[PDB]
């Protein structure tokens, strides 16, 4: 069980974009699994990917 | 915005969904740079609902 109300509410997230769905909405569906791919880049390129 | 959800977004004060009009956004770092700290600039935290 994920508390993705919680993970959103870190004020320390400065790129925050939720391509797939709205960030509230995390909530309520159910995900069938879920990949968690983490890494550093670079200041500039954030957007890039 | 409106389509934005936060602390700046929601919890302060919303733009609603069929808004027209403009922001306007220019750097005060001049004269809101306080030696005092410039904490008396607040905000509710987390309300309950939107």
């Amino acid at each position: 069980v994920a508390d993705y109300s919680v993970l959103y509410n870190s004020a320390s997230f400065s790129t925050f974009k939720c391509y797939g769905v709205s960030p509230t909405k995390l909530n309520d569906l159910c995900f069938t699994n879920v990949y968690a791919d983490s890494f550093v880049i670079r200041g500039d390129e954030v957007r890039q990917i | 915005a409106p389509g934005q959800t936060g602390k700046i977004a929601d919890y302060n004060y919303k733009l609603p969904d069929d808004f027209t009009g403009c922001v306007i956004a220019w750097n005060s770092n001049n004269l809101d740079s306080k030696v005092g700290g410039n904490y008396n600039y607040l905000y509710r935290l987390f309300r309950k609902s939107n």
